[PDB]
């Protein structure tokens, strides 16, 4: 099943960065917000190694620059990530 | 020992015949298992995502029914690649759309209230509908 | 023994696979990844090799990349605690390659043969065996990429002839003409382009993106990598859909957004210029041999991004046929590796015939309902078995009628056996136990079992043809099961369960 | 003729020794069952495995 | 529950040189019968007794 | 077990009862199950029933 | 039998293999059947001097 949970994960990454029509974004409580339960009831959980922060450019990781997550114990999309050097 | 080489001649080409059987079953055994296993992973994984479906129902009924009009705009990836993320697998909605409309799946469709989600010949949570 | 796996290394191509049985395979890494690449790393006391090693590259000291150009050459790379030479550096490129292939197979391979370009010679091909025996696997032989992947699909059935490659490296560019010595590979010329491939690919699609997008809203692309990436992605999805695709378009939205209907022949005026930096290399090859595009018995499609339609619309009116396409190009070095690998430390000659079954074969139920034990398709030389019991009390001997094809029906069915066995013991139904092996030689003439277990007292049958006929006749048949769609109304006969009386 | 099933492989455990020992002879019935015995491998055993 | 004759004990021949082989072994059933096959009790053996 | 000379269970010494469980369910008559009475010097007697 | 220590498994019928894998291993008995030189370790009942 991790097959839904990598090739989703630029439209949850997509929803995940963007968190008087100043009101309608608080409807984000439930969808992008709500696949994180629902894809974290399969088993979902999202030192740096081994590409793990996937570094687009001291040794530790510095932030997060597009997020991913392990199936638990398993990888199918990677993560980016920027270093300081 | 004289015909006796004669004799273990025999024996060996006997236990080529007997070899090359000994084979030819195996090949076919071997080649066999496919059919078998090929359909074995096929059942293995039309169904099972259910789960990652049934439970994602909720956040695509939010992100298939919830100035910023640019903000508005951008949900076209996340709701085109999260029913797009739904399709080389298979869970579709419903799509009947004002017909007999089958109960469990005068008297036409006029509106339908949640959105369908349904892998591979199964049906996974109804539509409450007009 | 053990059987000689392949590992090919490609310069950001690369893959190491076998053969099991009679099906050729392409191993996977320990990366989710159908093939994981050639470029390492090293830090303290502990190694960090491919696409592990690889993206702690932008963030580390230690990332070599594509060292294809150093093997053969006096190159010596100064690094941490100890300057370092190709082969030791490929030692563990294949150290790595060989604990994969390891917690792959379990059965471990020693043994092995690699893959190396046709043009090599002395030096660097000799730099092959050497550092493919530095990681500890030894090599059996060095094929070279082009004689390889030829072999892989395999020519020496066939007559003497003439070829040419093609090669798409991973940004380079190869194609090699070949021969046939009747049993023999000499590969005669070579050309290419050192860079030119899939990702410059992606690049020009970036390219004309980019631009367009500052062709409207003015705001420039390439300043954001995320943004970048999303788009070397994006971008891929497009390319490879033009190459299968009649029409795009591609969802990149939520940008910053760019959605617009990705079109085939744009991307073609986009992409037919260095389909001519090829028509270069593969023509100046018609020289190097001397042959015109008219002197060749067949040719073929090469490497990762030679998936889409560009290429082959500039060779089918270019030598005037098309390509052997019989592969998965992307890993077809690999297998070709190994080909021969079990061609000279194991099997030898095969038929590989009457690798299937006429029909399901089964039996005579409660009064004719039938019964599969074999199916159709199956390979022959096999025997299924299985045991039924009592008819009703008593029965004091049984009769046994087995048919052959598929509708479950007596006479909607070929009576294939008749013949009976006596002297049960007498006692309730259902009890008794008696066997029948179908028992299915290789050759065709099937023989029967069914004997008592209490008794040991048993009956079999030699039958004759078994078919006896013709293809067409059997496949109107095997249609006709179709043909029928639900004469299963004789679940009517499955209610006949009131055959139970209690 | 008919159907019911005849446990096609007949079961066992390792038994002590390295061994195996058949619980059930192979072609049998529709479900059954069976019942042994065995004892400590060597001097005060505090535990058994069964594989 | 009801009983079912037994065959108290079980029977069979002598088995050459010399033996006793089981044929029905003991606690059986009611009717019941089985079979088996051996071979002559010497080279071209004259004849064969059954006891 | 009863225990008299007369023909019906009603007639007899009621000396205790006891069950048994777990034979495969299987049709009537099939199985066999194997009572065996023993008497030791005493006059106590002992009941067993075995499948 | 005396402690009345009940622990025990259930095994699910999955990974054993009953397609052709029984009818081949069975004729692994037959060709193999020499097998009885089992007793080796019957006569390893040498550690059972204790």
């Amino acid at each position: 099943a991790q097959s839904l949970a990598s090739d989703l994960l630029p439209v949850l990454d997509n929803f995940e960065r963007a968190l008087q029509a100043k009101s309608i974004l608080q409807g984000m409580e439930m969808v992008y917000r709500s696949l994180v339960d629902a894809l974290k009831k399969e088993g979902v959980e999202a030192p740096f190694d081994p590409y793990l922060h996937q570094a687009v450019m001291p040794n530790t990781v510095v932030e997060e620059l597009q997020k991913g997550y392990k199936l638990k114990d398993r990888v199918l999309r990677p993560a980016m990530v920027k270093v300081s050097q | 020992e004289l015909a006796a080489a004669k004799a273990q001649i025999a024996e060996l080409e006997a236990k080529l015949s007997e070899m090359e059987h000994r084979y030819l079953r195996l090949y076919a055994d071997f080649e066999n298992f496919r059919r078998r296993t090929r359909q074995e992973m096929e059942a293995a994984e039309k169904y099972r995502a259910q789960s990652l479906a049934s439970d994602l129902l909720p956040v695509l009924d939010n992100f298939e029914r919830a100035q910023a009009k640019s903000i508005l705009q951008g949900m076209e990836m996340v709701y085109r690649s999260l029913v797009d993320a739904l399709k080389k697998e298979g869970v579709e909605a419903i799509e009947a759309v004002g017909k007999p409309f089958d109960p469990y799946l005068p008297n036409t469709v006029v509106e339908e209230l949640q959105k369908g989600y349904k892998l591979k010949d199964r049906v996974l949570r109804p539509a409450m509908v007009k | 023994m053990s059987k000689i796996i392949g590992i090919d290394l490609g310069t950001t191509n690369s893959c190491v696979a076998v053969l099991e049985g009679g099906e050729v395979k392409v191993i996977p890494n320990p990366e989710g990844n159908r093939t994981t690449p050639s470029v390492v790393a090293f830090k303290n006391g502990e190694r960090l090799v491919g696409e592990v090693a690889k993206r702690q590259a932008i963030t580390n000291p230690n990332t070599i990349i594509s060292i294809k150009r150093h093997m053969g050459t006096d190159y010596k790379v100064e690094i941490e605690g100890k300057q370092y030479t190709p082969q030791e550096i490929s030692a563990i490129i294949l150290q790595y390659l060989k604990s994969y292939a390891e917690d792959y197979l379990g059965e471990p391979v020693t043994r092995a043969v690699i893959t190396v370009p046709a043009y090599f010679n002395d030096a660097q091909r000799q730099a092959t065996k050497d550092a493919g025996r530095i990681a500890g696997l030894e090599v059996e032989r060095i094929i070279n990429e082009p004689t390889a992947a030829a072999l892989a699909y395999g020519l020496d059935k066939e007559e003497d002839q003439t070829i040419l490659v093609y090669d798409l490296g991973g940004g380079t560019f190869d194609v090699s003409i070949l021969e046939l010595g009747d049993g023999v590979f000499e590969v005669k010329a070579t050309a290419g382009d050192n860079h030119l491939g899939g990702d410059d690919f992606d690049q020009v699609i970036i390219d004309y993106l980019v631009n367009q997008f500052k062709q409207e809203h003015g705001i420039d692309l390439s300043k954001d990598k995320m943004a970048l990436q999303r788009l070397k992605d994006a971008a891929e999805k497009a390319k490879k859909e033009l190459s299968g695709v009649t029409q795009t378009q591609i969802s990149l939205p939520f940008i910053s957004h760019l959605e617009m209907t990705l079109t085939r022949a744009k991307f073609e005026e986009l992409s037919a210029h260095l389909v001519e930096r090829t028509m270069g290399p593969v023509r100046q090859a018609l020289q190097d041999a001397g042959l015109t595009p008219a002197d060749i018995d067949k040719v073929i499609l090469v490497g990762g991004s030679t998936r889409i339609p560009a290429v082959q619309e500039a060779i089918k009116r270019e030598l005037g046929k098309e390509p052997h396409k019989g592969v998965n190009p992307d890993e077809v070095v690999a297998i070709g590796a190994a080909i021969q690998g079990g061609v000279i430390a194991g099997e030898v000659k095969d038929v590989v015939l009457l690798d299937v079954t006429p029909l399901s074969l089964g039996i005579e139920t409660m009064g004719g309902v039938f019964t599969k034990l074999i199916e159709r398709n199956t390979t022959i030389p096999t025997s299924k078995s299985q045991v039924f019991t009592t008819a009703a009390d008593n029965q004091t001997t049984v009769d046994i009628h087995v048919l052959q094809g598929e509708r479950p029906m007596a006479a909607d069915n070929k009576s294939l056996g008749r013949f009976q066995l006596t002297g049960i013991p007498p006692a309730p139904r259902g009890v008794p136990q008696i066997e029948v092996t179908f028992d299915i030689d290789a050759n065709g003439i099937v023989h029967v079992r069914a004997k008592d277990l209490g008794t040991n007292k048993e009956q079999s049958i030699t039958i004759k043809s078994s078919s006896g006929l013709s293809e067409e006749e059997i496949q109107r048949m095997i249609k006709e099961a179709e043909e029928n769609a639900e004469a299963d109304r004789k679940r009517k006969e499955a209610a006949e369960l009131r055959n139970e009386a209690d």
